[PDB]
Formats: C-alpha cells, structure tokens, sequence
C-alpha cells in the first residue's frame, strides 16, 4: 500500500482554512495518524484513526475521510501552524506520507 | 468468535468427510502442516478441535507455525511444531457493513505472547506505565481490546476473513472420528479376495442356509477357521468356501 | 430399579457413566454430573445417546464399556431361580472412562466376574445350552480337559497339584554405610 | 514524560553502535516501543518496534543489521546497529506506539561517511 | 538462506531401492487435471531447503 500525500508545498496565510490530503493506494478504512513536525523539533501527534483528535491539540486540526482519500483540515490557520505535516498507514507497515509543508503566503 | 475469543469446536465419535472441505472450492487459503487432508480419511483420532475466528487479510499470514505479530502474539497462537489443517476465506460479503462492522475484536495489548492454543479474554485495563490503573483508564492505561474496521469498500488485505483451524489429538483412549472407508460391490460363485468388517480371506461366497441371530457377525467351524459371514450391508449370510485346489 | 451410575469419584470431579430409564426412554451420558448424596427418583460430555426377571453383565476392557444383558419371566420372589441362560451383547460403549466404583438407581443381586475357563456347550442354533466351570470341581475338571459333557469310566490325568508357601523370608548382610558415590559424580577434577 | 535518548555519533561504514533512550513516565517493557529517523531533508522512515510481550520487528531497509532490545530494570530501550551503511545517517528518535505515536524524544544523530 | 538444494515434496508412488527420480511434472494434488500449468491442488513437485 502506497500512501500519495498531496500537496508537497502549501502556502496559506495566518487565519486560513488548509486542507492537506493523503492518498493510499487503496482502502485502509480509517487506520491513518496526522503528524506535526517543525524544524529541529520532533513530530507531534495530532490525530488519529482518521477522525479523533489526540488530547491537548487545539480545536484547529480536523481529521476526515474514509477509505481511500483522507484529509487534515486546520479550521483556522495559527502563527505556530506552519510546519511540515505527515500521515502514516495504521495497523499496517507504518508506511508514511511524503509530507506537506504550510508556508507563509505573501 | 472475534479472534482473542476464538470458538473451539470438539468433533468426536462420527465419520469426517474431509473431502467436502479439500474438494470445496470456497476457500481461498487451505494449508495442511504435517498431514496430508487425503490420507485423513483412512485415519482415526481421538478428538477434532476446530477454532474459528475472524480476522484481516493481512493477518492470515499470521495463522502460521512459527509465526510473530498483533494476532499471533495475543489473540491466536499455533504451536511451532502444529500438525493440522488452516482453511480461511473472505467473508466480507457477511461480516462488513456500509457503516462498518465493529462487533469483531482483537487484543491490542498483553504483558506477554500467548502460549499455542492458549486463549485470553480479559478485559483488564492495561498497565502500559509503572502507575498501577485499579481498573482506570487514563495516561498509561489502555483497553486491551480494539474493533476492526470492515467496511465492504475495503481493500481485500482489510477485509474479513473467516479462519478455522482444525487440531488433531490422540489420546489413550479409543479413537471416534473416523473416515468414510467406502465400500464395493459383492459377487458371488466366484473366487474372491474378501475383506469383511474386520476380517479378510481368500474363498468363493455362496447363498448359506444357516440362521445368524441378529447380532452374531462371524461364522466359525470346529477347528477355528471362518466359515460363513454377515454382510454388513445387506442382512444375508454368505458362506465362505475356499476356492478349489489340488496336487498335479 | 431404574439405572446405574459408574465412575471413580462419582463427585464431578471425573467423567462417569449415567444410565437412565425414564419410564419410555433409555439415556447414557458421560458427562461429570454433580451427584447427590442419595440420588434418587420420585416414587464435560464426551458421549450421549438416546434409545419379571432381568440380568446385566458390565465390564471394561480397553477402555471399552460391554453391556451384555438377558430377560425372562419367572415366578419366585425370595431368590434367584435355578437354571441356565445366556447372556447376549446389547452396548459396546467406546466410552473410554476408567471405572472403580458404581452404584444402583431404583431387591436386586450383584456378583464380582473372576478370570475362570469355561467349557459352553453351543447347539445347532449357536445358542449356549450348558456350561462347565473348568476349576469347580474334579469333575469339572476332567470335563475341562477331555472337552466333553460326559466322560466313560476310567482314570484320567488333569493337573498338577503343587504346594503353596506358607512365609516369605528375606535374607541379606547387615551393611549400614552409603556407598560414597558422590565422590566420584561430584568429584571436582576428573 | 519525556523520552531521552542517546549515543549518536559519527562513525565509518561497515561500524557498530548503540542507541539507548531512557524513558520516565513510562514503562518500556509494557508499551509498544519504536525507533523512527529522518536523512536529512527527508521525511519519517519507521526503522523497529518491539511488542509488550516481546516481540520484535524490523524495516526491511534494516532486517538483520539492526536490533531493537530493552531494560526492564533501567526502564530504557535500546537500538543496537551493526553493518552500518551511508543511507543510515539520520536523527533517530524513539517513541511510544499507543501506529499512532504521542511521545516521541528529542532525538540522536547518527552520521554515517 | 541458501535455497539451491531441493527435496521432491510429492509423488505418485514411493521410490524402489536405488531409484532415481528428476522430472519435474506438476503434481496433481486434486481432481483437476494441471495440463503442465501450476496452480491451486497443481504443484512443483520440488521445494527448496531454507
Ligand atoms: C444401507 O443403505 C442401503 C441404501 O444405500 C439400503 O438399501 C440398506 O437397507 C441399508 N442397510 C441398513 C442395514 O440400513
Ligand atoms: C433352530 O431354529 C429353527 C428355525 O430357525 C427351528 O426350527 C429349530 O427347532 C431350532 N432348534 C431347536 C433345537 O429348537
């Protein structure tokens, strides 16, 4: 199973509405996790099992999808969002994503 | 049964048609370790065990002598040195749901792998840090048990799969499953190699004149040779004379 | 009377036999019934099936439970009735549960098999008629040994007569030390 | 709860070493226990885990090279790498497996020239 | 895992003394003729050592 995270780069602005999509290449029901990872920093869980968000992150990050086509969508774009995001196949081979970046739109 | 509950079925005292299974073409895995399905029919045991579940696609590889992972380690476990049958196939015509099926259960987490044929279904809270839970879900303290998710739209490695599994055991007492052991047809007036229900010769069988009670199956003449039989089919009493013979 | 029950313990502890009568129907069950202390009627299985004057003969050989069994009609009330009859196989149980004690289910007899010779006497029909006990008595004996029902007059040679000990002695020397073989398994060089 | 490991270092091809990550909060030997790196430049690469009851597995881009082991009574697990190559050079971290991975540590860079 | 040395996992009949058997036609382990094509019950009679 192949997981296809699109896009690679995304630019949005503070206070944006972003949607990060990740492709397996078939149906993995709702076996997928959502990372954070700024740079020199370790990767942060943010949701899992396609749709539960992990305790503690802020009401921003929202996890859907089933199937085949999942998506992350940060309702509402904060300064300390920008960062490189990855999903990962669960109960499976911890295939992950290639990762998407959310830069600083101008 | 969900898989860390796995049903065992106890087969004893009837007659195993195994070729209704080796001969089905309804199965997609069906792998014999250390027996041939065959040669079951002309074998007697003890006892059958049959353990049925299901799991994932993906986790068939893990019903499997010497096999390691979620499923081998806490829910089902086969013995390294496992003489029997696996037969699995695809259930997912059955055990999915368009808003997905949870009822099946597998165990996430265990202080330890499962011995072969042992079986767990505790629900005790998991004690994943050195805080003891006292039954209290929280921060290092799991449920031990997850649903699968099977939807009908799921990839065949995440779709149901129905496995059984079928042990053999011989015991020291008398063995109850049993083969067909078909049978043929008899002629008679003619010199024949015969095998009757325990007893075997060589001679000619001829309509007798004798009458067998009902539960006498053997003839016998004077100086302890077979001399007339009962065939196990049809309740006529056949006399064996032994076929001609002579010096030249 | 109305059934018997077989076993070892009798207490749930182990398998053991149940055979009922209940009045139209015939049940033997192997399970590990819980018993009571008197288990009478109102005035783990492993096997179950379901089907004046009257005699059993139960054993268990090979792990095989043979129920042999005969009726008749009589007309006696204060003993047994004098006479010869045979008993025919009705149950062959594969059952495989070992037995030591069993007990009734209801005036009745019980009588303790011992491994005899015996001389039967098949007729025409393949029916026994008569028997010989081989080790009754002299006659008997001779009887046995010719293989016949009557013997002309004559002397016959049937056995060895041979006297039996009486005491067992042991003789041995008065030695009290072990022999010092740890010394050897536990020597430290070799 | 924090996850601190160690024993990063820059060493030669063909080499050996041996990660440590030393774990309060948490008991190793009662929680599914994983290494992940990241090359430089490059995204996450899952590398071992080892289950409660103790078992072990591995990426195949490091299947009979690296072995994943653990101290119940340092409450640390280990990563001991043997064979190292090149495309070994990474920050190796190690993490807690509730696939979905909440506490992870700051993580040890191994280079690999 | 060196895998050049093989075993015959199958045949019609058991070997006579001294017998020397190396074709490799498909075994029919069921009631389908194979018609020299591997598959399910049709079987390459060798299996190699692990
Ligand atoms: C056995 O089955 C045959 C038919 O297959 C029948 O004709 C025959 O009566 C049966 N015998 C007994 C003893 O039931
Ligand atoms: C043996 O049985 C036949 C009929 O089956 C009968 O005519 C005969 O009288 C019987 N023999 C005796 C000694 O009663």
């Amino acid at each position: 199973i192949w997981m296809t995270q699109s896009p690679s780069s995304l630019s949005a602005s503070v206070g944006d509405r972003v949607t990060i999509t990740c492709q397996a290449s078939q149906d993995i029901n709702n076996y997928l996790n959502w990372y954070q990872q700024k740079p020199g920093k370790a990767p942060k869980l943010l949701i899992f099992d396609a749709s539960n968000l992990e305790t503690g992150v802020p009401s921003r990050f929202s996890g859907s999808g089933s199937g085949t086509d999942f998506t992350f969508t940060i309702s509402s774009l904060q300064p300390e969002d920008i960062a490189t995001y990855y999903c990962q196949q669960y109960d499976n081979l911890p295939a992950f994503g290639g990762g998407t970046k959310v830069d600083i739109k101008r | 049964a969900s898989v860390y509950a796995w049903n065992r079925k106890r087969i004893s005292n009837c007659v195993a048609d195994y070729s209704v299974l080796y001969n089905s073409a309804s199965f997609s895995t069906f792998k014999c370790y250390g027996v041939s399905p065959t040669k079951l029919n002309d074998l007697c045991f003890t006892n059958v065990y049959a353990d049925s579940f299901v799991i994932r696609g993906d986790e068939v590889r893990q019903i499997a002598p010497g096999q390691t992972g979620k499923i081998a380690d806490y829910n089902y476990k086969l013995p390294d040195d496992f003489t029997g049958c696996v037969i699995a196939w695809n259930s997912n015509n059955l055990d999915s749901k368009v808003g997905g099926n949870y009822n099946y259960l597998y165990r996430l987490f265990r202080k330890s792998n499962l011995k072969p044929f042992e079986r767990d279904i505790s629900t005790e809270i998991y004690q994943a840090g050195s805080t003891p839970c006292n039954g209290v879900e929280g921060f290092n303290c799991y449920f031990p048990l997850q649903s699968y998710g099977f939807q009908p739209t799921n990839g065949v490695g995440y779709q149901p799969y129905r496995v059984v599994v079928l042990s053999f055991e011989l015991l020291h007492a008398p063995a109850t499953v049993c083969g067909p052991k078909k049978s043929t047809n008899l002629v008679k007036n003619k010199c024949v190699n015969f095998n009757f229900n325990g007893l075997t010769g060589t001679g000619v069988l001829t309509e007798s004149n004798k009458k067998f009670l009902p539960f006498q199956q053997f003839g016998r003449d004077i100086a302890d040779t077979t001399d007339a039989v009962r065939d196990p089919q049809t309740l006529e009493i056949l006399d064996i004379t032994p076929c001609s013979f002579g010096g030249v | 009377i109305r059934g018997w029950i077989f076993g070892t313990t009798l207490d749930s502890k182990t398998q053991s036999l149940l055979i009922v009568n209940n009045a139209t129907n015939v049940v033997i069950k192997v399970c590990e019934f819980q018993f009571c202390n008197d288990p009478f009627l109102g005035v783990n299985c492993t096997f179950e099936y379901v089907s004046n004057l009257r005699e059993f003969v139960f054993k268990n050989i090979d792990g095989y439970f043979k129920i042999y069994s005969k009726h008749t009609p009589i007309n006696l009330v204060r003993d047994l009735p004098q006479g010869f009859s045979a008993l025919e196989p009705l149950v062959d149980l594969p059952i495989g549960i070992n037995i030591t004690r069993f007990q009734t289910l209801l005036a009745y007899y019980v009588g303790y098999l011992q491994p005899r010779t015996f001389l039967l006497k098949y007729n025409e029909n393949g029916t026994i008629t008569d028997a010989v006990d081989c080790a009754l008595d002299p006659l008997s004996e001779t009887k046995c040994t010719l293989k016949s029902f009557t013997v002309e007059k004559g002397i016959y040679q049937t056995s060895n007569f041979r006297v039996q000990p009486t005491e067992s002695i042991v003789r041995f020397p008065n030695i009290t030390n072990l022999c010092p073989f740890g010394e050897v398994f536990n020597a430290t060089r070799f | 709860v924090q996850l601190v490991e160690s024993g990063g270092g820059l060493v030669q091809p063909g080499g050996s070493l041996r990660l440590s990550c030393a774990v309060s909060g948490f008991t190793v030997s009662r929680n599914y226990m994983s290494w992940v790196r990241q090359a430089p430049g490059k995204g996450l690469e899952w590398v071992s885990l080892i289950y409660s009851g103790g078992s072990t597995f591995y990426a195949d881009s490091v299947k009979g090279r690296f072995t994943i082991s653990r101290d119940n009574s340092k409450n640390t697990l280990y990563l001991q790498m043997n064979s190292l190559r090149a495309e070994d050079t990474a920050v190796y971290y190690c993490a807690r497996d509730l696939g979905y991975h909440d506490y992870w540590g700051q993580g040890t860079l191994v280079t690999v020239s």
